[PDB]
């Protein structure tokens, strides 16, 4: 269909694991090949550019190879981190000048599952800044083994899980939010939550 | 000394239509043709591959195949870039090759003409304009010179590949390059511009190689009025030449045409009117 | 530049003897050109063309040739249409020239 | 070599005129417009080799390019269609092969603007139970009742944007998933140390930039014209 094909389409890895991304192309001639990282809803960050017939480059935890005879490139990510969650895009430029056209791959989506060392699963009630009556339920500090299901009740809203990173403390935590107009004891009944989940009162 | 010339002629009629055709000469003998409608370069001699292996030739041809397509798009883009300064139709000619000297010495060249005027060469490690070229070419030159990959490839082609290839051609093609073909001559006459004047013509055809001597003579007296025409090609890679002499009607008798050529081995042709 | 046309036989012409007639067209540009070889003002079929090339001065040239048998009566010519000329130019073969 | 795009986000109606602008002060001759659609690589729409030059790319249909100056290259959608919903990237460069990309512009073309509605925003203050259990304090921001889903949620402490300890839902959820033009909700979390939350000199604000109608868009309904706007909620730390 296209002159630049990437594989895999998508993959999920756990933090600390390495992975390899593939780019195969039919573009002729092949002046250079660039790998971009694109974070969700953000722009293109150049990781490396490969120019030689048989090239190897590195950029911190990123390393790449190019074999122009096989028309094949690989991007290796060593010791993946949460922030590696992104789309990785292969681009082939067909000239060594502005007369070139760029040929873009459709990208590989990488998800990195964070390693939660010290889980402390709990469901907390938070009250609205203005109106005392309004509240939300916060399910937090569960490990990535736990999965959050959508609500059975159509007038109860539950978000997907979401990991934040408190960088100065080197601390990450999962959370999901539930609200309705309903108690926090009942909020996440439709999900399989840890037995030792803390419910305060 | 032999000059190897790769001659490319490219016509761009408008934004969409173009054709590129090439011919290759070793001295005055054609060794290759590459028509626009052919994917591959054609040999026009048994020895046109020189001493290159099949793998070496296929690799070299591949480079040229990529070049032809890339060249076509690059011109089209350069026209867009300089718009509306330069418009179609556009003719581009390239003359590239090497001159071979004794003691395995050589000089390579790559000259480019735009609308029939020599404007650009490759020299050393880069493209440059030559004296008399218009200033607008400075932007194309800047863009072409940004392409390090083309520069490196051209340097190798001119410095290394050309002389190596041609050395092998001279070896493989020796018997053709050193061929001797004998001239045949014949005489004729027509009225000249002047009133009562005749113009005698000595026709000489089928000789190779090019160097030849043709003189009208009355005995041992070389007639200084002898005028050699241009060298004209025959279809069989031999040459044709005629030498004229403007004389007075009645004075034809006594005149003769003498032809000296390397192929005759000292036995000159002498034709008496 | 306006095309020069030279017409000449490969071999000494002799009436009734097969020969080759050459038409050499030079010093023209642009390279688009139509070349016809004529017998008695009529287009000769299966005329062979050399590959077009160009000289030191970048002007184009090409050689047309055809088998022919000269006679007392038959005329031979080379007719050239080129954008540099309002009308086609015709040069007749003259064995004496 | 930097490149900027405006607007960064736009909601338009079918048949309306949309202009996407790109500015670069690199004195680059060459500029390029691409669109990025899921399942595809970036595709070239139009490009330009200088002021007055515009050239068709691979997918020019439905777009006009304009290069009034060296600095500015515009993409004009004369009669916007839903098929032009995309993320648009502009790039520039000199004679070298490198193209320097802008940050992208998100365009949504709706069939009709009748359902466009800005968010309500509420800030939920940390649980005393969390503070005692973890010595941490999670604030939750909730944007509700908005349409379409073109919002940017950000956190601000003492008038400066914070990223550390933040996570925002990857996409809004539908409030009425049965309905065609369902309104959306979006949540975000900001987690800080208990002592940071307990400091009454700390002013916390959740901001939602909503992309809606422009000044020039027609509005026939009785309710407030749902223009592009910021909606926010705030709270002070306390012991
Ligand atoms: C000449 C000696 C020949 C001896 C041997 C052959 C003899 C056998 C017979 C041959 C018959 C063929 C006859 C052909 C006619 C003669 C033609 C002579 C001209 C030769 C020019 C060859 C140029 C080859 C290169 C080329 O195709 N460029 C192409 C493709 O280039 C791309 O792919 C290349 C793949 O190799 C590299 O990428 C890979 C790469 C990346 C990094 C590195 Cl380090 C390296 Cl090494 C390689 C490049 O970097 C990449 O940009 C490029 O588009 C060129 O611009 C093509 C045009 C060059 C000629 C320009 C002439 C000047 C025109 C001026 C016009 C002004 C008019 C303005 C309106
Ligand atoms: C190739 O040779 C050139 C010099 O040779 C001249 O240019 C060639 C293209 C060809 O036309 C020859 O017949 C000419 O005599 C080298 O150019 C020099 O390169 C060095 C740096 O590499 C530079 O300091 C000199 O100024 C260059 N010379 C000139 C006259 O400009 C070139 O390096 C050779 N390349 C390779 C890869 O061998
Ligand atoms: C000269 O050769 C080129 C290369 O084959 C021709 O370009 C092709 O034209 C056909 C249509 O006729 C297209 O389908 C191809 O995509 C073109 N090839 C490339 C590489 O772009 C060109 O048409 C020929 N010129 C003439 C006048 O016949
Ligand atoms: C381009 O030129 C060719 C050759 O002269 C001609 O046949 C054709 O009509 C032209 N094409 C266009 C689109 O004008
Ligand atoms: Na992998
Ligand atoms: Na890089
Ligand atoms: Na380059
Ligand atoms: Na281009
Ligand atoms: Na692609
Ligand atoms: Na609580
Ligand atoms: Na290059
Ligand atoms: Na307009
Ligand atoms: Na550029």
């Amino acid at each position: 269909k296209t002159q630049v094909e990437q594989s895999p389409q998508s993959l999920v890895v756990r933090q600390g694991e390495n992975c390899v991304l593939q780019c195969n192309y039919s573009v002729t001639p092949d002046n250079h090949l660039r790998w971009f990282k694109q974070d969700t809803g953000k722009g293109l960050v150049s990781l490396t550019v490969l120019v030689d017939q048989k090239d190897k480059t590195s950029n911190g935890r990123y390393s790449a190879t190019l074999d122009k005879d096989a028309k094949h490139s690989t991007l290796h990510i060593t010791a993946t981190l949460l922030d590696d969650t992104a789309t990785y895009i292969c681009v082939v430029g067909d000239r060594g000048s502005a007369l070139g056209r760029l040929h873009f791959g459709a990208g590989t989506q990488l998800i990195v599952i964070p390693d939660i060392q010290n889980p402390d699963p709990a469901v907390y009630q938070l009250r609205d800044s203005k109106s005392s009556d309004k509240s939300v339920c916060l399910f937090t500090d569960f490990d990535s083994q736990t999965n959050v299901s959508q609500s059975k009740d159509s007038d109860v809203y539950i978000t997907d899980k979401c990991v934040l990173d408190m960088r100065s403390m080197d601390f990450k935590s999962n959370s999901a939010v539930a609200w309705s107009n309903f108690a926090c004891a009942n909020a996440f009944n439709n999900s399989i939550i840890p037995e030792d989940t803390f419910f305060p009162s | 000394n032999y000059t190897f010339r790769c001659l490319q002629m490219s016509s761009f009629a408008n934004r969409s239509w173009s054709r590129t055709d090439s011919v290759v000469w070793l001295g005055d003998l054609q060794t290759h043709r590459w028509s626009n409608d052919s994917a591959t370069i054609s040999f026009t001699k048994p020895w046109s591959q020189g001493k290159l292996s099949n793998q070496q030739w296929e690799k070299l041809q591949h480079m040229f195949q990529v070049y032809r397509v890339s060249f076509t798009r690059d011109i089209q883009e350069l026209v867009k870039m300089m718009s509306p300064k330069e418009d179609y139709p556009i003719e581009i000619q390239l003359s590239a090759g090497c001159e071979m000297y004794p003691g395995n010495a050589s000089e390579s060249f790559l000259h480019v003409a735009f609308q029939g005027k020599y404007v650009v060469r490759f020299w050393g490690t880069s493209w440059q304009t030559v004296p008399g070229a218009p200033s607008w070419l400075d932007l194309p030159i800047k863009v072409l010179n940004a392409d390090q990959g083309t520069s490196a490839t051209v340097q190798m082609l001119l410095n290394d590949t050309c002389p190596l290839f041609v050395r092998g051609l001279l070896e493989a093609g020796k018997s053709d390059l050193e061929k001797q073909e004998k001239p045949v001559a014949w005489l004729s006459s027509v009225p000249s511009s002047a009133h009562g004047h005749r113009q005698l013509v000595c026709h000489v055809s089928g000789f190779y190689p090019k160097p030849v001597w043709v003189m009208w003579m009355r005995g041992d007296q070389e007639q200084q009025g002898t005028h050699r025409g241009d060298f004209l090609p025959n279809a069989d890679e031999t040459w044709y030449l005629q030498a004229t002499l403007d004389v007075e009607a009645g004075e034809e008798a006594g005149l003769a045409c003498r032809v000296k050529h390397s192929s005759l081995g000292g036995q000159d042709i002498i034709l008496y009117w | 530049k306006t095309p020069q046309i030279q017409v000449y036989s490969r071999h000494p012409p002799e009436n009734g003897k097969p020969n080759i007639l050459n038409c050499y067209v030079t010093q023209f540009h642009p390279p688009h050109i139509e070349i016809q070889m004529l017998k008695n003002g009529k287009k000769i079929p299966k005329v062979e063309m050399s590959d077009m090339s160009f000289s030191k001065d970048w002007s184009f040239y090409i050689l047309a040739h055809t088998e022919f048998t000269p006679t007392e009566t038959d005329t031979y010519a080379c007719r050239v249409k080129h954008a540099s000329m309002a009308e086609p130019k015709t040069v007749y073969w003259d064995r004496d020239m | 070599a930097a490149v900027t795009q405006s607007p960064r986000n736009k909601v338009a109606v079918t048949g309306g005129k949309v202009t996407l602008s790109c500015n670069q002060t690199n004195n680059h001759n060459n500029m390029y417009w691409y669109r990025q659609d899921t399942g595809h690589g970036l595709r070239l729409i139009h490009y330009s080799y200088g002021a007055g030059s515009t050239e068709k790319g691979d997918i020019p249909d439905g777009y006009k390019a304009s290069r009034p100056s060296q600095e500015n290259f515009s993409l004009i959608l004369e009669l916007a269609t839903p098929s032009q919903t995309s993320v648009y990237f502009c790039a520039s460069g000199d004679e070298g092969y490198t193209q320097y990309f802008g940050p992208g512009t998100r365009l949504l073309v709706l069939e009709d603007l009748r359902n466009v509605t800005p968010p309500k925003v509420s800030l939920f203050e940390p649980s005393k139970a969390e503070i005692s259990h973890t010595q941490k304090a999670t604030l939750v921001c909730l944007a509700t009742g908005f349409y379409p889903d073109h919002v940017e949620l950000s956190w601000w402490v003492n008038g400066k944007e914070v990223h550390s300890g933040v996570c925002t839902d990857p996409q809004p959820l539908k409030e009425q998933p049965a309905l065609n033009d369902s309104r959306y909700s979006l949540s975000s979390r900001l987690r800080v140390s208990a002592t940071f939350w307990q400091n009454p000199r700390n002013h916390f604000r959740c901001q939602v930039q909503f992309y809606g109608l422009s000044e020039n868009d027609e509005w026939t309904q009785d309710r407030a014209k749902p223009v592009t706007q910021i909606v926010s909620a705030e709270a002070w730390g306390r012991a």
